[PDB]
């Protein structure tokens, strides 16, 4: 094998799909999805 | 709010942009109406 996947996973749309509250509570934790959701589009890079 | 280019200063958090591709959060399509769906029963009570 040579590469896997390219997953691509948008923390927003998964924790706080179509609602405001838990998107506002979770504005609280600084950039924890977003920075994960940029090693995953390294990861991608990576891959190719 | 303006233009994507500006989307990108944000994203990236400084007023210049190297060459490349970037984005944030997905946008997604709304509702246009509300469907209610239910049966259209016959049995009716004998009030009459």
């Amino acid at each position: 094998p040579v590469s896997m996947t390219k997953t691509s996973v948008d923390c927003t749309m998964y924790i706080c799909g179509d609602s405001t509250e838990c998107s506002n509570l979770l504005l609280q934790y600084g950039s924890f999805c977003t920075q994960l959701n940029r090693a995953l589009t390294g990861i991608a890079v990576e891959q190719d | 709010a303006l233009d994507p280019l500006s989307e990108t200063k944000c994203t990236l958090k400084s007023f210049t942009v190297e060459k490349g591709i970037y984005q944030t959060s997905n946008f997604r399509v709304q509702p246009t109406e509300s469907i209610v769906r239910f049966p259209n029963i016959t049995n009716l009570c004998p009030f009459g």
